[PDB]
């Protein structure tokens, strides 16, 4: 776009947030802001903070703010207590979510959150606790990305249908174990050959649930084998 | 077969050997020319992972 951009002239696209704190950061001088966070995550974040919680809400929070700090100081805490607490997705559906044992001391920036192979996008997290089908909550997610899809290109519109009719499958467990790794290798093959980081971004959740919960897939399909013989 | 006994013993003498013993005539014995249905199982390339076509 800085080339050929809108209407063929050379364009900028740039975040509401980021245009919003530019002329401050001018105003205060740039160091000001460098203050805060950890080197290369410098800046304050507005976290948006939802699902599982007694109190959801928007705070601004300097950027490096533990993300157990975050939900038990503005939140208010994990609905049910921390120990209540499954799993959580920090940067909106496009990341991949993490476990209660990884976020126990995990940051909230770039850096360290692509150490836990998450990544911090949008710093939208959501929290679910032990009470939830965490499955299903994926699979709304792939359905979602799967209604929003321009599909020009077709290893984004292929794929992500395919996935999110494997996933509708997997919710009721009506599948086999060999195909949780197929899903894996399908995932493979639409992330880094799109045009756009939709398929990425349709990708990465279902890696990260198969990572994290591929005994709780392997327990639910066990279960639909028995009951239906 | 459905030989008499001396027509046995001839023969036996005759050859040199025990003709009752192995017969050249099927009877019985064979197959049934019905038979359950097969499973024919698939080959090793049949896996759901990890089957590339470019590995072989
Ligand atoms: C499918 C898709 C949807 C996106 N939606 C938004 C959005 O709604 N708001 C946003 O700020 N960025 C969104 N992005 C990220 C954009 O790439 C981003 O706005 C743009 O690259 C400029 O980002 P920046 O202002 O942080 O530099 C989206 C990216 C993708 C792939
Ligand atoms: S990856 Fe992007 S460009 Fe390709 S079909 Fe999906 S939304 Fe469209």
């Amino acid at each position: 776009p800085a080339d050929v951009g809108v209407f063929g002239c050379p364009t900028t696209v740039a975040n509401v947030e980021t245009v919003a704190v530019s002329p401050t950061i001018c105003r205060r001088g740039g160091a000001w802001f460098a203050s805060f966070g950890r080197e290369r995550n410098s800046g304050t974040k507005l976290f948006n903070i939802s699902g599982h919680v007694n109190h959801p809400c928007t705070v601004e929070e300097e950027m490096s703010v533990p993300l157990k700090e975050l939900i038990e100081k503005h939140a208010g805490g994990v609905i049910g207590g921390w120990d209540n607490l499954l799993a959580v997705i920090p940067g909106g559906s496009s990341t991949p979510l993490i476990p209660k044992s990884v976020c126990e001391t995990v940051l909230m920036d770039f850096d360290a959150l692509v150490q836990a192979q998450t990544g911090l996008g949008t710093a939208a997290v959501i929290v679910m606790d032990r009470s939830t089908d965490i499955v299903k909550a994926i699979a709304r997610l792939i359905e979602f990305y799967k209604h929003e899809s321009c599909g020009q290109c077709t290893p984004c519109r292929e794929g992500v249908d395919w996935m999110n009719k494997v996933m509708a499958r997997f919710v009721k467990g009506d599948a086999r174990p060999a195909e949780i790794d197929s899903l894996w290798e399908i995932s493979k093959q639409i992330e880094g050959h799109t045009i756009c980081a939709l398929g990425d971004g349709a990708a990465w959740p279902v890696q990260g649930l198969i990572r994290h919960f591929r005994p709780e897939l392997e327990e639910r399909m066990q279960q639909f084998a028995l009951q239906h013989q | 077969a459905s030989a008499t006994r001396v027509i046995q013993l001839l023969r036996n003498w005759a050859s040199g050997r025990d003709l009752q013993a192995k017969l050249q005539l099927r009877y019985q014995e064979i197959s049934k020319r019905t038979q359950p249905p097969p499973k024919l199982p698939v080959g090793p390339s049949h896996k759901l992972s990890n089957n590339y076509y470019c590995t072989r």
